[PDB]
RNA sequence: GGAUAGUGGCCUACCAUGGUUUCAACGGGUAACGGGGAAUAAGGGUUCGAUUCCGGAGAGGGAGCCUGAGAAACGGCUACCACAUCCAAGGAAGGCAGCAGGCGCGCAAAUUACCCAAUCCUAAUUCAGGGAGGUAGUGACAAUAAAUAACGAUACAGGGUCUUGUAAUUGGAAUGAGUACAAUGUAAAUACCUUAACGAGGAACAAUUGGAGGGCAAGUCUGGUGCCAGCAGCCGCGGUAAUUCCAGCUCCAAUAGCGUAUAUUAAAGUUGUUGCAGUUAAAAAGCUCGUAGUUGAACUUUGGGCCCGGUUAACGGGGCCUUUCCUUCUGGCUAAACCAGGACUUUUACUUUGAAAAAAUUAGAGUGUUCAAAGCAGGCGUAUUGCUCGAAUAUAUUAGCAUGGAAUAAUAGAAUAGGACGUUUGGUUCUAUUUUGUUGGUUUCUAGGACCAUCGUAAUGAUUAAUAGGGACGGUCGGGGGCAUCAGUAUUCAAUUGUCAGAGGUGAAAUUCUUGGAUUUAUUGAAGACUAACUACUGCGAAAGCAUUUGCCAAGGACGUUUUCAUUAAUCAAGAACGAAAGUUAGGGGAUCGAAGAUGAUCAGAUACCGUCGUAGUCUUAACCAUAAACUAUGCCGACUAGGGAUCGGGUGGUGUUUUUUUAAUGACCCACUCGGCACCUUACGAGAAAUCAAAGUCUUUGGGUUCUGGGGGGAGUAUGGUCGCAAGGCUGAAACUUAAAGGAAUUGAGGUUUCCGUAGGUGAACCUGCGGAAGGAUCAUUA
């Protein structure tokens, strides 16, 4: 069954940016969905989305602009303490300077610098470069 | 896909994205209220009803018009059931294959169907006994269903 | 996917999963069975004594060819009889009958090193003395 | 209750029947004392920790006790077990896992030396004592610094007038390894630091270890030795399964150090959480159900305005309003509502910050121990009465404690309201910090709880209905299953009629029936099995599997639906249902075929190893067994990604076709879609070692959920133990030892020939045969 919605939508966004779309579907949509979408697009990663509303899950239907190599989810969301958050992205991601490995802390979904700007942490989410 | 087969059809019906009246309506928002109630004295189980409301008297779905769903409508007149709907006719479709099986002992094909029908009511039974819809054992058995379905 | 569970509460699973497989190696096997202290040639240990009891003249090929014969030796310890490799010749007629040897490995893990199956041991010293300066002239084998 | 210093089943008497466990209790092994720590440095891990510090236990092995604040003490005692000493034979006495030392064991570890001078401890005590401890002796465990040589002059080879290399060429300058007055050092010595004197010309005062086919650095080096029915013949050449057989020269790497053996760590992604593989290389359970375990759809405060406000126009912080800061109490401004003030998770997980955390060890700051390994020292002066900086700092990934956050993941709340809120009122039930002098009791008011009911106050309380799931209903569909029933020709046999010399069978023969008529032809019957053609790269079933007609019985999938519950679900150790053929125990019937058997001829060749008869079996009933190449050699569920046409089932549409005898429903066909299947052809966008693959893709850019399995080849599915079976056997399942390979995928160069799998019987064995299964076997021709 759908243990994880926000992996079969992070699937299709990659598979629809390798195959080369430029609007990909998304069923079903959550929060979770929609902020990590939110992050990815606030660095430029994806262009810009909408939330069909029909009455039961929702969908989401995202226009992509190029520009993403690789998005992806962490599963299981392991906790992760503030000091181990660079070795998660030393693990994977491209470089020390660009790539952005993405956390569920308390103080919402954010991206690894945000998440050491207010020094703060939380379980992590995913990773998109 | 289905629970104890290879089948993977999505035969399903589709509700319309309107949570209100349809327009050509206009009966009333009461009177079928009563209307289930009596055919509920009939001895008819509320999918007979809804598929007669929706099919004689142009009620789309009973809960868009009158507010609430047809089991709760039966307990609020106090008219439910002492077992739900699904699991009385899971019990008398065990009791039927196994009245079938004890006339005829060499169908193993029956006896795996009747395998796989009693699963589903001791899952169907745990579950109601999870949120103690029935009381907290009610313990399904074998001769005691035959007692059971009438 | 990959069939191990990877829950955040599947620990145990893939706890016991590891050590079953790992039971299945083979220096595992052999550490943790205490095999080296059962049923090694030796006691496990690196070097050991014995006494000599034969030699023997395996040969390489028809006696057109370089002699290449050593001694059957049983433990002091263990009291297990195996067969070792003494060096060169030159060297075969320095040891002797019950002549108080000290054996070491001879470097494959228990596997024969060069064209020699059958023997496991190469003699480091003879008589108590020594066997490679004693080959070189540097000191000589006491009598008894 | 006893006993204990004291709690306590610690023990006793009585009474209950409890307690732990697949979240592994209990039993067993440990070549197991635990921790600080050690090695390995990308991370994560893996292995070690007897051993300088902390804690425990022990004094040859059980057991007991005195004294004392403290012992179940052993450099205390008593007895038992095992060793063992003395003698006058009656008796007495023992405990080095303290320091030296010796025996034994082994691959494996030193002085029967000096002293309390330092550090500390004990005592009546500055004073005595201390094998605690320090000092020296042995000591290549481990570690630091650097000796074995440096500078000229002459002659050659150079680069070419100023720079190198070579020489049985030459010259003097410096020194410590040593030896030693002295002084220092030290408890006293030794040794170090300092130093009068002596001490360098090559066999000085001499450096070693291992290697020179590849990894891996340095020999197109030399000589000698053992062998040849190879050429010549006594000088030799070439070759030697001589794995170089050995010496000399030369070179290489490190250097007071180098090799070897064993164990372990890395490079090793061959243990894989990060991070493997399971079509064909090892490996997806025969199939489905199902408990624990692991995992599980979406939704509930979002947004905006206002300021103040920290650091480099940007990031971070807090307060107000926007229907919004909700809860539990003392005192003041007041007229249930403000302020100064005590604390809060329904119940957690998660994360941030803080504490309290032994030193030594690790990282690291300072500091010229002559550098350094170290050590925690030192530094500057009027160096004649002094001054002064230091002995930091970081980490500890679990548990307990305090705290900020409220995303993520849970969990509980109002459905018979037994729900929340009140200056709406009566009654019950209890207690009084008081005042009636204190106290005991009697009562009222009053004060605070709990309850029984009545009037209200309010938007009065139930999230979608998952291209999740089950359930209902309608019309279908199918070689799905059980029972009954029907048919078909065939085979064999029997009866009746016909007719004459053969018939059978193979490569060739022979047994065999036959002038009582074989074989064949004709009519009829009986038995048992099996369902040809139609039959398809079609259908159904969980898999094995399922093919004549009809009836009965119960089931099922896909489709359709504005039906019904609202997470009921995914995968699953335990446990269960079914499981081809062969096989077992009893009955039935036994047509055909036919393991076993009985016999024919064995002819170089059976390449053509057969023929006839034929039990068990094949079929069935009632019980067992549980395996196959049980194969798609490809677990199951969920998602996305590429074109094309067939085709099965259902549904939707067509001023389409066709059959009614009137062109009305309907059935068939055509067309266009749509859902669900069995497949098919092309391609690489991707993957692969390749064959190839629409999954074997979305994987070094490595994580959707879950179950099983593999760890180089033999030994070996063997031995042993357990369990199940009537048996055959099934499941579970080694080790010692042996091997440097083994395998997969493709291209290029005397005789029997398919390769296997499960099962039963015979056999000189690999073999031969019976039954069922597989391809891991080489598809032309015609048509559409």
């Amino acid at each position: 069954t759908r243990s994880s919605v926000l992996a079969d939508a992070l699937n299709a966004i990659n598979n629809a940016e390798k195959t080369g779309k430029r609007q990909v579907l998304i069923r079903p949509s959550s929060k979770v969905i929609i902020k990590f979408l939110q992050v990815m697009q606030k660095h430029g990663y994806i262009g810009e989305f909408e939330y069909i509303d029909d009455h039961r899950s929702g969908k989401i239907v995202v226009q992509l602009n190029g520009r993403l190599n690789k998005c992806g989810v962490i599963s299981p969301r392991f906790n992760v303490k503030i000091g181990d958050i660079e070795k998660w992205t030393a693990n994977l991601l491209p470089a020390r300077q660009f790539g952005y490995v993405i956390l569920t802390t308390s103080a919402g979904i954010m991206d690894h610098e945000e998440a050491r700007r207010k020094h703060v942490s939380g379980k992590i989410l995913g990773f998109v470069y | 896909g289905r629970m104890h087969s290879a089948g993977k059809g999505i035969s399903s019906s589709a509700i319309p994205y309107s949570r209100n009246a349809p327009a050509w309506f206009k009966l009333s928002s009461e009177s079928v209220i009563e209307q289930i109630v009596k055919y509920a004295r009939k001895g008819l189980t509320p999918s007979q009803i809804g598929v007669l409301l929706r099919d004689a008297h142009g009620v789309t779905q009973a809960r868009v018009i009158t507010g609430n769903k047809i089991m709760r409508i039966l307990k609020s007149n106090g008219l439910a059931p002492e077992i739900p709907e699904d699991l009385y006719y899971l019990i008398k479709k065990a009791v039927s294959v196994r009245k079938h099986l004890e006339r005829n002992r060499k169908d193993k094909d029956a006896k795996f169907r009747l395998i796989l029908i009693e699963s589903r009511i001791h899952r169907l039974a745990r579950y109601y006994r999870t949120v103690a819809v029935l009381p907290p054992n009610w313990k399904y058995e074998s001769a005691t269903a035959s007692a059971l379905v009438n | 996917g990959k069939g191990k569970p990877r829950g955040l509460n599947s620990a145990r699973k893939l706890r016991v999963h590891r050590r079953n497989n790992r039971w299945a190696e083979n220096n595992y096997k052999k550490r943790l069975l205490g095999t080296a202290f059962k049923s090694s040639p030796f006691g496990g240990s690196s070097h050991a004594k014995g006494i000599v009891l034969e030699k023997l003249g395996i040969e390489s090929k028809q006696p057109n060819s370089a002699i290449r014969k050593c001694v059957r030796v049983q433990l002091i310890k263990n009291g297990k009889k195996v067969t070792a490799f003494v060096p060169n010749d030159g060297c075969l007629n320095f040891v002797d009958e019950n002549d108080e040897v000290l054996l070491a490995g001879f470097g494959r893990k228990g596997k024969a090193k060069g064209d020699i199956p059958g023997v496991r041991f190469k003699v480091v010293k003879v008589s108590g003395v020594s066997l490679l300066a004693l080959w070189k002239e540097k000191k000589e084998k006491p009598r008894s």
